[PDB]
């Protein structure tokens, strides 16, 4: 009885952390999603024309001038290049958003059922 | 009796690991506040220096970068040493109040 | 005999964790300067390589805008703690390969002298423990 | 049987702690794009300001920076109504069935 | 008056008036066997500790003699490096002591 819940209850501490961390990065992976979508609402409104600082690479930032705000590279597959209009961009953002939440979504229940057990563990141990 | 003792020093143990993460998160910022300080002092100060973090630039000059390095550098060692006085002083207040109760 | 030697085994292994907490810092500083100077050298500047050249801007990390380049010749690099100024090629270049150079040393130096640092105190906590 | 209507308050309580930390960004997030706006409402000499959601920082007038600015705090403090709204409807349902649960479980 | 065994080391106390100063284990002696991983990588910091050992027992015999003892009792062995400046600084010692003795 005892002895076998109590090692039971650490074990499913474990689960619900694994789970929470999976939860924790597929938000960074929905956020420069968010991020993408919300640079390309500036791209189209503003103009052609007007000088961005971009970076070269890590820290260091080249200036340049800007054209063609309707003609955007979306990454994915693999890896791959797709070129896309803005317009289009968008919609496959917030489906790349919606995508994350489901892969997250499918986690959820999942991570709320090892936690569920868990204390049901805690009060089978005092009960 | 004794628990009221010997599990009260383990109130006081727990707020110094509450201690422990909000003092030494500022402290990993003063020593950025230090490289930073010195390479700009080195370094031709006559073109405009701007304010660059996430997501922000304001088109600044020297003179408005300068003041808030040694300021915001000032006030990160002030309250790491505020932040130690306060949880401290609260493992003193809850021990007293565990041994008039129970008494 | 053995038991002099299980206590030396467990005093070894432990003090082997603190060694990777420092390396790891001296490991994440290394790929971020050693970024700073290949795409540098490579493109040189828009200036030293021989006016409009192509782009496709860096406006996150799946949206990349194409256009046409033609910037005025500066490089407005990026120090840190709310500060930025205006860089040419020469300020930005001889900098960053010490940087380079550094890194690859304060990892080499540093990993034997921990190596040392670990035997300093697997020796120190047996001698006090023979004696009294 | 009484086991059911336990654990249906306590999956409530961990509901109420998902609604307790959204408040705390989003009360974040409004003071902090007005902090933003006074640093650029704060110089005179320029009118040149750099906005921008990635790494790229796009060459705009100040002036039309302030107003989207000024609609940056305004949807952040749109939404603390609405959570606040929520977080205590949430307490509300969660600590008035837990009157419910405990007093009739010990009698 | 009291009758101790052991054999004293060094030269006898500056005063017989001394204050009597009784430790447990003051002193120490080195010797070592392989490690986690056999027979550790240099000899350097073997040096390098055996630097400190030295005048880490000067300044203890150094301690004692500032503070007013002038007879020290080891329950423990006696250093060698503790030794050669335990006889200029005229302070009597112990090579060794048992359980009783300190008591």
């Amino acid at each position: 009885n005892l002895p076998q819940l109590e090692m039971l209850k650490n074990q499913l501490d474990q689960e619900v952390e694994f789970l929470s961390t999976s939860i924790a990065q597929l938000k960074v992976v929905q956020t420069k999603y968010v991020e993408a979508k919300d640079c390309l609402n500036v791209l189209n409104k503003s103009n052609e024309g007007k000088e961005l600082l971009v970076p070269l690479t890590s820290s260091m930032y080249v200036p340049g001038k800007l054209h063609d705000v309707e003609h955007v590279l979306i990454d994915v597959g693999t890896g791959y290049y797709v070129e896309k209009t803005a317009e289009d961009a968008k919609d496959f953002f917030k489906r790349k958003i919606d995508f994350l939440t489901k892969q997250m979504e499918k986690i959820q229940p999942a991570l709320q059922e090892k936690h569920a057990m868990k204390q049901a563990v805690m009060e089978m141990m005092s009960q | 009796s004794a628990e009221q003792v010997i599990a009260g020093f383990n109130r006081l143990r727990q707020e110094q690991r509450g201690l422990a993460s909000k003092a030494a998160e500022l402290e990993m910022e003063l020593n950025e506040h230090s490289l930073v300080i010195d390479t700009l002092k080195e370094v031709d100060e006559t073109r405009k220096c701007y304010r660059m973090v996430g997501g922000v630039l304001v088109e600044r000059t020297v003179k408005e970068v300068l003041p808030a390095l040694e300021n915001n550098k000032e006030q990160i060692q002030k309250i790491i040493e505020t932040l130690t006085q306060q949880l401290q002083a609260k493992g003193k207040e809850l021990n007293e109040f565990r041994e008039k109760h129970n008494i | 005999v053995l038991k002099k030697l299980d206590e030396q085994y467990q005093k070894y292994k432990f003090m082997e964790l603190n060694l990777a907490q420092k390396k790891r810092r001296l490991k994440g500083q290394i790929p971020e300067i050693k970024q700073t100077l290949e795409i540098l050298k490579y493109m040189q500047k828009k200036k030293e390589s021989t006016n409009s050249m192509e782009t496709r801007f860096l406006l996150a990390d799946n949206l990349y805008c194409k256009a046409s380049v033609p910037p005025t010749d500066k490089m407005c690099l990026w120090l840190g703690a709310n500060v930025m100024l205006e860089y040419d090629i020469d300020e930005a270049q001889a900098l960053l390969e010490k940087n380079l150079s550094t890194a690859t040393k304060n990892l080499d130096s540093l990993e034997e002298d921990l190596d040392f640092l670990r035997d300093q105190f697997t020796t120190t906590e047996v001698n006090m423990a023979r004696v009294y | 049987a009484f086991t059911e209507l336990q654990a249906k308050v306590i999956d409530t309580q961990q509901k109420v702690k998902l609604a307790d930390i959204q408040i705390e960004q989003l009360n974040r997030t409004k003071k902090h794009a007005h902090l933003t706006d006074t640093e650029i409402m704060t110089l005179v000499d320029e009118t040149n300001m750099y906005e921008g959601v990635g790494r790229m920082f796009i060459l705009q007038s100040k002036e039309a920076i302030h107003s989207q600015l000024l609609e940056k705090q305004k949807i952040a403090e749109e939404k603390i109504k609405e959570l606040e709204q929520k977080k205590s409807y949430l307490e509300r349902s969660v600590k008035e069935a837990e009157d419910n649960i405990r007093e009739m479980l010990m009698a | 008056g009291m009758v101790f065994k052991k054999e004293t080391e060094g030269d006898v106390t500056s005063v017989k008036d001394a204050k009597i100063a009784v430790y447990s284990c003051p002193f120490d002696g080195m010797i070592t066997e392989t490690k986690g991983t056999v027979l550790i990588k240099t000899a350097e910091e073997l040096m390098n500790f055996s630097k400190g050992e030295e005048n880490l027992m000067d300044a203890q015999v150094k301690a004692i003699a500032d503070t007013g003892a002038n007879v020290v009792v080891t329950g423990g062995k006696v250093a060698d490096m503790a030794l050669h400046y335990a006889n200029k600084y005229n302070i009597m010692l112990v090579r060794l002591n048992s359980k009783w003795d300190l008591r």
